[PDB]
């Protein structure tokens, strides 16, 4: 979950 | 303990969400989109470009929801994989609950209040795109009839996110405890904010389960569109969220 992880 | 919890959640909601119920309600009560010509002024087929527009909003809202979540007391303390699980499974439930705020029986706000797209124009797109908005209007009418304000909504949205039965959670125990705190503070808040509505709390709980079903149906329609329309890609963030969902 690259992008959600990125936001997080 | 939780004497400051409601304040923190409500403040986080006001700071992080560009649109809220007070803003949406005074704008509604904007450039009208009611046909193809108006769509192009406000703006590679039509239906496909609307589909793409909803994604943009979703992507932005998720961006806002991520920040809102980090500000929910105890949430940033969770394992980074648990924070992913929660946002992954709560995010669309939160989107359609907040989307109610910008909808009346005739249509909804778009482009930050600057636009208004009509319910009838949406209903009149070619199958299956005409099926995208109508169930959300349907849900919104009944939800908006509960006459909630932003303070209620902040707590409601927090409880949607901090949900202990999302699949694949590592620390279920802590998140169940987080949820227990939020639901408790929400119960108290509704009692003082809406004293005449005795069943409001149980009515919201019903809405939580309704939203789950609304999201399930929506993901299904999105998947149908993805596989059968050539000009219908999903943003990679949205594809992450929808992946493994069923
Ligand atoms: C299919 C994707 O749905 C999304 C979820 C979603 C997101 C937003 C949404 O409604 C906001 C909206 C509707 S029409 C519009 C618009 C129209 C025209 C212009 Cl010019 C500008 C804006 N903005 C409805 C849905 C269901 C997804 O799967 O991620």
């Amino acid at each position: 979950h690259q992008l959600l992880r990125y936001l997080l | 303990d939780l004497k400051s919890l409601a304040k923190r959640i409500y403040e986080a909601y006001l700071k992080n969400f560009n649109m809220n119920k007070v803003k949406a309600r005074v704008i509604l009560s904007p450039f009208v989109i009611h046909d193809m010509e108006t769509l192009c002024m406000a703006e590679k087929e039509a239906e496909v470009r609307i589909f793409h527009c909803c994604q943009c909003t979703s992507v932005e809202t998720v961006t806002e929801l991520t920040e809102f979540a980090k500000a929910i007391p105890g949430f940033a303390n969770l394992d980074l994989n648990d924070q992913v699980t929660l946002l992954k499974y709560g995010v669309y439930e939160a989107i359609f609950a907040m989307l109610s705020s910008v909808m009346n029986k005739d249509g909804m706000l778009v482009a930050y209040g600057n636009g208004f797209i009509t319910r009838e124009f949406l209903k009149s797109l070619r199958k299956p795109f005409c099926d995208i908005m109508e169930p959300k209007f349907d849900f919104a009418m009944k939800f908006n009839a509960l006459e909630l304000d932003d303070s209620d909504i902040s707590l409601f949205v927090a409880a949607i996110i901090c949900c202990g039965d999302r699949p694949g959670l590592l620390n279920v125990g802590h998140i169940e405890k987080m949820q227990e705190g939020i639901v408790h503070v929400l119960r108290l808040h509704l009692q003082s904010n809406h004293p005449d509505d005795i069943f409001l709390f149980p009515k919201l709980l019903q809405k939580m389960a309704d939203l789950r079903q609304l999201v399930t149906e929506h993901a299904q329609l999105v998947q149908i569109i993805k596989k059968t329309e050539s000009d219908a890609a999903l943003h990679p963030l949205l594809q992450e969220i929808y992946r493994d969902m069923y």
